[PDB]
């Protein structure tokens, strides 16, 4: 290259860097993907059990 | 973090556990009475205060003492999970209601007086004068989080 208007340099390449990215959680695939159609969703729940019968 | 949530709990057949059906009539157990639906003070758009299992007298006044108990209100307009009659009747209107009187086996844990208080032991006598059984032998149920 040129140093100032009359002299020269020696050009020795470039350096680069880029930060870390943590993919731990995405790797082990917890979340299921369901492409919706609108901006509201509904979830329904139902549950049943048992009892303590007596004698007569 | 607030979501619009609705729930339902029970059914009709958990109040009238058993019923004697007559060949001549399938409807001699009940009695139809004229009842006030919305009080005279609450504005038109307000929920009714009655519920299934409220003891009422013959004159339609919800029972407040063992001396006035005559029947159990089991009409289908106040069953759990309806909630669609808000604002349809202006205050002070009078609407027919189906009471259950004779030939029934009635749960006790769901029978209540006007304010929600449980049925007094001396109030069972009046309800059994009509020829009905007040039974507490209800297995109940237990949901998730419980053992067994």
């Amino acid at each position: 290259m040129q140093n100032g208007d009359f002299q020269i340099l020696d050009y020795t390449g470039l350096i680069s860097t880029m930060p870390r990215v943590d993919t731990l959680l995405q790797s082990m695939n917890l979340f299921t993907e369901h492409f919706g159609r609108t901006t509201v969703a509904r979830i329904e729940r139902l549950d049943d059990g048992a009892g303590d019968i007596k004698a007569v | 973090a607030k979501a619009h949530v609705a729930t339902l709990e029970g059914n009709y057949s958990d109040i009238v556990l058993g019923r004697v059906v007559a060949f001549g009539d399938t409807g001699w157990n009940f009695k139809e009475v004229d009842m006030t639906f919305i009080a005279d003070d609450a504005d038109a758009d307000s929920k009714t205060t009655l519920f299934a299992g409220v003891l009422v007298g013959e004159d339609g006044t919800p029972a407040t003492a063992a001396a006035g108990v005559f029947g159990v209100l089991v009409d289908r307009k106040v069953l759990p999970g309806v909630d669609h009659y808000i604002g349809v009747f202006e205050p002070g209107e009078k609407v027919p209601m189906v009471l259950a009187v004779r030939g029934l086996t009635l749960n006790q844990l769901k029978l209540k007086y006007a304010d929600g208080t449980a049925i007094d032991a001396a109030g069972i006598q009046a309800l059994e004068a009509q020829g009905n059984q007040v039974t507490d032998k209800i297995v109940g149920t237990q949901f998730i989080g419980s053992v067994l």
